[PDB]
């Protein structure tokens, strides 16, 4: 059932990436072309995370990943 | 988590040898090994996330994006996929690492993540195609890059500033409309539940406030009020450092109580506690503990007065443990 509820949402949530689709001001091409200190107003989204929260960046790249690499080789991850 | 039915455990593969030094990027011997054990297969995307410390000068960082690219190079077939995350800095003499991913790659996507961190400078590229021949010595192309046009620069930059404004736009509004929200969460995170990832609020607060369990107000109160009269009592009794960690002590014991009444009513003790934690800080004086709901005592109070109101400055890790606590009792608790 776990896996079924997986393939589920993530066949289901194709359309709309999960409240999280890119803009058309967030992507740039180089061959087409911070405010106040440091805050961490950001964190209060990762809630899902333990050792490294960092997992919500992974789910909002996902759909240009999908999107344009092959789903049939192995990968490889550094750092 | 999900009890291996997706056997993830099983299909994940550790490039070592046994030998430290073979892990690092800027080594040979982690080029060699890779190239040994990855040769003879095909991969799709390689993904490069560094910890780009603020220590590390830019030759080292563009040292570290160029072993990857060579890494790339050698181990990945036609159609790979390079992710990498890089961190501009205010240096003048920043865009050499651009400049390098336009000359190995022609098919460069940069990307400013709503996700990621609105206050800081941090970015991804995605490099699809490649059209280099020949993968010269690591010091000759060092040596070989050049900054970028001052009319290249100012764009770039006017765009990362408008992306950054937006994403903390958008974060803003994000969080005020989940906090008006009664019970629900967001599309993401019961897709994130639905991997297997959990909840890390009453594991931050064990190990962070050390307080067991948010949901047992009382207990909390009768943990301050110990906490409060045993500090008080020694600080009468009486160098630095035992005044430090009492300190710690009725911080952490104010900031559990003031998560737990979040959590359980529904509005914070104290209206200045949040932007004091979002600036990194807490502060604790006799005032908010006369106008707080009577708990301790007329004694207490006068005792407190010798002391006044003390403020505790957190550093990075801390603030970021906070601000992750703050964010899910909002998140995870009654309007």
């Amino acid at each position: 059932i776990n896996d079924n509820c997986n393939k589920d949402n993530k066949g289901n949530k194709i359309n709309n990436f999960w409240g999280l689709a890119l803009k058309n001001y967030q992507v740039l091409k180089i061959r087409s072309i911070l405010p106040q200190g440091g805050n961490y107003l950001s964190h209060q989204l990762r809630l899902f995370g333990i050792n490294s929260t960092s997992c919500l960046k992974a789910l909002e790249l996902s759909q240009i990943l999908m999107k344009e690499v092959n789903k049939d080789k192995d990968r490889l991850f550094l750092g | 988590k999900l009890g291996n039915v997706t056997q993830i455990l099983n299909r994940v593969k550790v490039l070592f040898n046994g030998n430290p030094n073979s892990t690092w990027i800027g080594n040979m011997e982690c080029e060699s090994l890779i190239w040994s054990e990855l040769n003879d297969k095909s991969i799709g995307l390689v993904h490069c996330d560094m910890e780009g410390a603020i220590g590390k000068s830019e030759e080292t960082v563009l040292h570290e994006h160029y072993s990857v690219i060579r890494i790339t190079y050698l181990i990945g077939d036609d159609d790979v996929v390079l992710v990498s995350k890089i961190i501009p800095t205010i240096t003048p003499n920043w865009s050499r690492i651009l400049y390098l991913y336009k000359l190995y790659w022609k098919d460069v996507s940069i990307i400013s993540l709503k996700t990621s961190n609105p206050a800081s400078t941090e970015l991804y590229l995605i490099s699809k195609d490649a059209y280099c021949t020949i993968m010269e010595p690591s010091e000759v192309v060092l040596s070989k890059l050049k900054r970028l046009s001052l009319l290249e620069e100012n764009n770039l930059l006017k765009w990362i500033i408008l992306s950054k404004k937006r994403n903390n736009e958008w974060l803003h509004h994000e969080i005020k409309e989940g906090e008006r929200d009664y019970g629900v969460m967001r599309p993401y995170h019961m897709a994130l539940q639905i991997f297997g990832f959990q909840i890390n609020l009453n594991h931050l607060a064990k190990e962070f406030l050390s307080t067991p369990d948010l949901t047992n107000i009382n207990n909390i109160i009768q943990s301050f009020q110990r906490t409060i009269k045993d500090v008080l009592f020694e600080w009468i009794n009486i160098n630095k450092g035992k005044l430090r960690l009492l300190s710690r002590r009725l911080v952490l014991s104010w900031i559990s109580l003031s998560l737990s009444t979040r959590l359980l009513t529904g509005r914070f003790p104290d209206e200045k506690f949040e932007h004091r934690a979002q600036t990194g800080y807490v502060s604790l004086a006799d005032t908010d503990l006369e106008s707080l709901k009577l708990l301790s005592k007329n004694i207490i109070k006068n005792y407190r007065e010798c002391i006044g109101s003390i403020s505790y400055w957190f550093l990075t890790k801390e603030v970021k443990i906070l601000m992750k606590l703050i964010g899910g009792a909002k998140l995870l608790g009654i309007p």
